[PDB]
């Protein structure tokens, strides 16, 4: 019934891991100062219309734990009556808060509602909340569970991608990752981390490596395979994969996403909320989709998920003008390229995770932002977001320009 | 909720408390020879420990101790190998009084020592572990472990949880649980599951009572207290909870299915989640976790066919089931091994590990020393692993009398022989020797396809004439298959059947057919797979089908070690038995796939070329253009279905095998095709796979028809139940 | 635009935390047995339909890891195209679970979701997940932190609630469980926890203690004051509300909530999804709302988000026939009948957490399911059904029966 429309999304620049410049800010202001900058942008909107802040996490446990969502609303000032919930759906936890979100609208129950994620993994790793299925034996012998490392590799196997080819996708990325950044894309849509007294902390997506050659990628060693061969994952993915002789491990660090800090925020909301509000909606969401495939994979979901999305908003591959699939691994990206035959052109047309980072819990929110603000400089009509998500599924997002 | 089964059996336990308060358990079985966990025991326990909670005052100490020649050993196979899925209630039950028993014998606030006198097994080590301290008497032949994973079961009388507690998840899943690890009482001490070491049974009583009496003055608070039941108790390597276990926790499943090869045995799978889960609780909520998947896998069809094939079926065979039923013992004063291979040089090392005399005999002295250094070289690798000693090995060395001259088998009461496959060379080798040993001496052929009948016509005694195959490697595989010709007499049946046990393997008795019960069954094993990779099956899918069905080795890697060309003369061989006799040969679909690489030279690993590409005598990946070759992937049936192609070819082909006169019984077939021809053990036999089946058509022999009637419908006539179960 | 309806809903009984049967299962066997049981009870249902399951989990540390709802698909057997996403919003995520699955409904996104949650306090205690606002000192101190215990006190010392007073409450909810077992109100809805093998571990809500008198628990002492005087949160909570002198310490043991593991299940669906699986709607959901109040009391948060849903859906107090009430605590529910005026025959019919335990995760989805088939037995039109959560917060939710 409602319509739901972003009227804003911004996002903060990405740290590092290894000495990273948002190693010592804690996740909770990571969200709060998104909530400042908002307010910055709409010092006169009545911040009681907004019903739910839901955030993205997939490690909520220490820093991240309890409701985060909540603290973000307590400790950043807003009315006590938004609420706060925090959803981990594993990378696509951003995704699907910006879609559980714009569910809500259409649902008119909700009226306006910010959405996003947040994830410091350099303070909370991956994998510290433990794991149902990964630590349980009688869950990890049932279901096969290989990590996410190995799917890439069986995929790139699997379709016939050679290191030359994921290495021609990496250079690309760090290429589009520069260009975007020079070519000031991102000017108004990434905020710079300040501290308590307003000193700058970080203000650029610090893990891009812009000068990276063909050469120096192919002198790196794939650390993916190490962990492959010595934990048996190989054996393991290879028994349902029967017809795939040996594991071409062509996955190093850098072609796969790194591991850095972030987060990121999207402020959705009915048509009325924002005519009310004095809000101007950026984009509208056409449809959302969640569908999967198999778990040994773990990352041929977003092809069932585009395929789905497409269907339901009555479309085709033709009909949308930019694709964003989150670079988990470069493979994972070719493969979804050649499913559905996409013109690399536009495919992460901004760079994307290899470059720039992968965030967990917030990703999906930030490669949303980047669509919406990438559809207004093109002047084009609509696009279409996707993730690559642990446990073989995929959840894909389509967005129109308004 | 007792320590009694019901709220009239014999009582196995003694009592006997001294001066001094400390009450001596002896277990003694009247009804057998072996402390078993039976349904006496259970209620013989139970009044033991009901009577220590209310003398408590007047004991100070507890020694467990035993009267048979072994401590306690295993449980009454008799009942377990009968529980249905509705009996999964007293199965839970008892398992959980036994544990009872236990943990008020452990939480008695009292020092409780075992004083294990001989073998541990099963149950046996269950009860020691439930004591505060553990002394072993270092006698040979004491074994102590839980071989319980064996028979398809966990050890559901704390074993897995007090392991675990003990060692920890990893040390005590692999090196304990997971392989059913037998220990001699000197291993046993060096991991931490024996605390001391006597030299002879008889000190150990009194060093209990005199370990008793230290730990009471030494350690009053601690006396009678577990690791695991005080404050502080760090369980090693850290509980699923602590970063360094959990970080390296995933892998464990992983390598578990990767040892396993994705076999579907439940029972690996099964105690490592009860070792898992119940690390993460506490000992009695894990001592019920333990117990409800103890339950799971004896109701399951897998334990059943495992408790039938390594318990029933190895007992029967080692009490003489297939012996000549009335005959009297002859014993053997020197063994004559013809050939000095890698089979003949076997041979005469088992037979010598027995303490015989041997005399082995190749057509030359230099290779009849290289004979005897096949065992040096097995000798040396185990005075490197400290087993055996100098005197010992030098001993065993020292029996075998390498040569080349015909001559110096006089005095041998016992044949064997061991060269390649030509009857003119078996009918001269046998010709040269027959006059020269001993008239009593039994003519033993290890023959693999050549019928005894054929051979035996070179001898003057054919009742002396007999077939002994063995298998590569012969030092470790146990299996002997004992061809019985249509001469041979019923007294060379047992002089080798008691020959067999000497040496400590075990044999079955094979009537003299076509390819005898071993080769003429693993044939129809390689000849389905290549019959897949003719019709189009991808090569990586069969070798994945072959380890997942249970096989130790792939079919296509197994059809390189038997040589590609030498299946070829089988099939040339099996050609001329049918057209000889009138009759128009069928030839298998493999046949033409065996030609096929035939002609491109590559016959097998031997040429250094195969189904694989081998390199510095290593096995290195698969052929590339071997999917050129039969187009692999034209054809992409479901695995399960490759699965059960090789299996039910193997149980069809033993089927006819018992109504061919082939095998005299089932518990040859279970045990000779687990042993020999390397049949999966998760069925517990090529013929007690057909009863024990079970699929998503049913379970049992009336499933095995109409999946049998399933595959035949797609796969060829060769699928189809013969009517020895039909219907 | 599409009408969410409740076509199942079902639970697992209560265990408790000293020597609970349920200590033994793990959290996920729970959410498998009631997805079992669904099966059981439509065993000709194309699962391929059912597009998301969401499940609540306040911890979801260790076995609650790694999106439980994921592990909960996979380990069950269910097509890998039904996602599974694990949301926290404290005592509500039960609830939410269930608002988030029916307003994907109403959005058409989505045909089928099953929703509900776990939680295993007896494996997983309440606070492992750690905690952005409690551990925080810059947090804690900011947004006045004093646990949910001392706000209970504070709401009975401010609206004058005496101890006998809440101990009358505790009394009726003991009666209202035993009455409700003994009349076999929960037979259909409550399934029985059973082991691998089928053997029984838990058929019953054992948290329970029906023979409670009057005398008994008068004399049980409130070790909710003994925190409070020793940690300081008494002074804390006085300095926001300066008018109240002293606290009066009226909760204790038997008056508040317990601490239980179970696990609940309610499959949503729109109309055209039910017809074409051949299930038949039990009740609709009519509207749901997300409100709060001040985080230092914690526990007024169920009256605003009552008074949001009745006035949005367009109804009134006296259009509702039942209301369901969390019993975190007995001031808590005694203040939300005074609030509204609610006639206690209309309040927490079949007993609530008091008696028959409160677990975290999923008892938004018990009392939810219990209001189900409630309305049916009472053959009644409309049920509204609210809990207090932690942070200030409330979320209320009405069902009509159709």
């Amino acid at each position: 019934s409602e319509e739901a429309f972003i009227y804003e999304a911004i996002r903060t620049p990405r740290g590092k891991q290894k000495n990273g410049s948002l190693h010592e800010v804690k996740p909770l202001s990571l969200v709060v100062g998104l909530i400042d900058e908002l307010r910055k942008r709409h010092p006169d909107l009545d911040e009681n219309l907004i019903s739910d802040v839901i955030l993205g996490c997939v490690s909520p446990v220490g820093d991240q734990g309890g409701d985060i969502a909540r603290a973000a609303v307590l400790a950043s000032g807003m009315p006590v009556t938004s609420g706060g919930v925090q959803l981990n759906r594993f990378a696509a936890s951003g995704l699907e808060a910006v879609n559980t979100a714009a569910q809500k609208v259409r649902s008119g129950w909700d009226d306006l509602v910010l959405a996003g994620g947040v994830e410091s993994m350099s303070r909370v790793p991956m994998g510290s909340d433990g794991g149902a299925m990964g630590l349980d034996p009688a869950t990890n012998y049932d279901v096969m569970f290989v990590p996410q490392s190995i799917g890439a590799d069986l995929i790139a196997t699997i379709e016939g991608f050679s290191r030359e080819d994921v290495d021609a996708y990496a250079l690309r990325s760090q290429q589009k990752a520069a260009e975007a950044w020079s070519g000031g894309y991102f000017a108004k849509s990434v905020v710079p981390v300040r501290d308590q007294n307003g000193l700058l902390i970080l203000d650029h997506d610090e893990h891009m490596r812009p000068d990276t050659t063909k050469e120096g990628l192919a002198k790196l060693k794939p650390a993916f395979e190490g962990l492959a061969a010595l934990g048996g994952f190989d054996d393991v993915a290879l028994q349902k994969y029967h017809w795939v002789e040996k594991i071409n491990h062509v996955h190093t660090g850098g072609n796969s996403s790194g591991i850095v800090d972030g987060a990121a925020l999207v402020m959705i909301g009915s048509a009325a909320a924002g005519k009310l509000q004095g809000l101007t909606p950026r984009a509208r969401i056409v449809a959302t989709a969640t569908s999967g495939a198999d778990p040994v994979i773990m990352l041929t979901g977003p092809t069932p998920a585009t395929r789905k999305v497409l269907d339901r908003a009555g479309l085709t591959v033709d009909d949308i003008d930019l694709f964003e699939l989150n670079e988990a691994f470069a493979s994972v990206v070719l493969k979804f390229q050649k499913d559905l035959n996409i013109p690399d052109e536009k495919l992460n047309v901004n760079g994307g995770a290899i470059a720039m980072g992968h965030p967990l819990g917030a990703t999906g929110a930030m490669i949303l932002g980047t669509m919406v603000d990438e559809l207004e400089r093109r002047n084009a009509r609509r696009a279409l977001i996707t993730l690559c998500i642990g446990g073989g599924m995929g959840v894909a997002t389509i967005i129109e320009r308004v | 909720s007792s320590h009694h089964h019901h709220h009239m059996p014999d009582n196995t336990i003694q009592w006997d408390k001294d001066a001094d308060g400390i009450v001596t358990l002896t277990m003694d079985d009247p009804s057998g020879s072996t402390n078993v966990m039976n349904e006496a025991y259970i209620e013989s326990m139970g009044k033991a420990v009901d009577r220590l909670v209310a003398e408590k005052d007047s004991i100070t100490g507890v020694v467990v101790a035993s009267a048979k020649k072994t401590f306690f050993a295993g449980g009454d196979v008799k009942t377990m190998i009968q529980a249905r899925p509705e009996d999964a209630g007293d199965v839970f039950n008892t398992v959980e009084t036994i544990k009872r028993q236990l943990r008020t014998l452990e939480t008695l606030g009292k020092p409780v020592v075992a004083a294990i006198n001989g073998a541990a097994l099963g149950g046996g080590l269950e009860i020691a572990l439930a004591c505060h301290h553990r002394i072993a008497a270092d006698v040979k032949g004491s074994q102590l472990g839980l071989p319980a994973v064996t028979l398809g079961l966990l050890p559901g009388g704390g074993g897995v949880t007090r392991t675990v507690r003990m060692f920890g998840i990893q040390n005590a899943f692999v090196s304990v649980l997971a392989q059913g690890t037998r220990f001699k009482p000197a291993k046993a001490k060096e991991i931490g599951l024996v605390d001391e070491l006597v030299a002879t049974v008889e000190e150990l009583v009194p060093a209990a009572k005199a370990w008793i009496k230290e730990e009471l003055k030494a350690n009053p608070d601690g006396a009678g207290v577990q690791p695991w039941d005080k404050k502080g108790y760090k369980m090693p390597g850290g509980t699923p909870s602590s970063p360094g276990l959990a970080a390296i926790l995933p892998s464990f499943p992983s390598n578990l299915r990767k040892q396993l090869k994705g076999a579907p045995m439940p029972a690996p799978r099964a105690i490592l989640a009860a070792a898992v889960e119940g690390a993460q609780v506490d000992f009695d909520t894990a001592s019920r976790i333990e117990s409800r998947y103890f339950a799971s896998l004896v109701t399951g069809q897998v334990a059943k066919n495992m408790m039938q094939a390594f318990f029933f079926d190895l007992q029967a065979i080692n009490a003489g089931g297939s012996r000549p039923e009335g005959i009297g013992k002859t014993p053997i004063k020197r063994i004559g091994v013809l050939g000095a291979g890698m089979m003949g040089a076997g041979i005469a090392y088992v037979s010598a590990k027995a303490g015989y005399e041997v005399v082995l005999k190749d057509v030359s002295l230099e290779a009849a020393a290289k004979g005897k250094g096949y065992s040096e070289k097995l000798e040396a690798k185990a005075l490197e692993r400290g087993r055996t000693t100098q005197e010992r090995s030098d001993a065993l060395l020292a029996r075998i009398t390498p040569t080349a001259d015909a001559a110096d088998f006089k005095g041998v009461d016992f044949v064997i022989e061991a060269v390649f496959e030509n009857q003119e060379l078996k009918h001269k080798v046998f010709g040269e020797i027959e006059d020269i040993v001993e008239p009593n001496a039994i003519l033993g052929s290890n023959t693999s396809t050549l019928p005894i009948t054929g051979l035996a016509t070179g001898v003057k005694r054919q009742e002396d004439f007999i077939g002994i195959a063995f298998f590569s490697p012969v030092d470790k595989m146990p299996l002997v298959e004992i061809i019985k010709g249509e001469k041979t007499s019923d007294e060379a049946l047992a002089r080798v059947f008691d020959y067999t046990l000497a040496i400590g393997k075990t044999p079955i008795v094979v009537n003299d057919s076509r390819g005898f019960f071993t080769s003429r069954v693993i044939g129809t094993f390689v000849n389905e797979a290549l019959a897949m990779l003719g019709e189009g099956v991808e090569p990586a899918s069969i070798e994945q089908a072959g380890s997942q069905a249970g096989y130790p080795a792939p079919p296509l890697q197994l059809s390189d070690e038997l040589n590609l060309e030498l299946m070829h003369k089988i099939a040339v061989a099996t050609r001329k038995g049918v057209e000889d006799a009138g009759g128009t040969y069928q030839p298998h679909p493999a046949e033409a796939v065996v030609e096929k690489m035939i002609e491109l030279g590559r016959s097998g690993r031997l040429k250094g070329a195969g189904f694989y590409e081998y390199a510095d005598g290593k096995r290195s990946g698969l052929w590339p253009g071997l999917r050129e070759t039969f187009k692999s992937g034209s054809s992409q049936p479901p695995l399960q279905d490759m699965i059960d192609r090789m299996l039910f070819a193997e149980a069809l082909e033993t089927q006819k095998c018992l109504d061919e006169g082939v095998l005299t019984s089932t518990a040859d077939a279970n045990i000779g095709s687990i042993m020999g021809i390397g049949f999966p053990p998760w069925t517990g036999g090529s013929a007690q796979f057909i009863v024990g089946y079970s699929g998503p058509a049913g379970t049992g022999k009336a499933a095995f028809v109409a999946r049998a009637r399933e595959l035949a419908a797609a796969y060829g006539d060769r699928f189809l139940p013969p009517e020895s179960l039909l219907s």
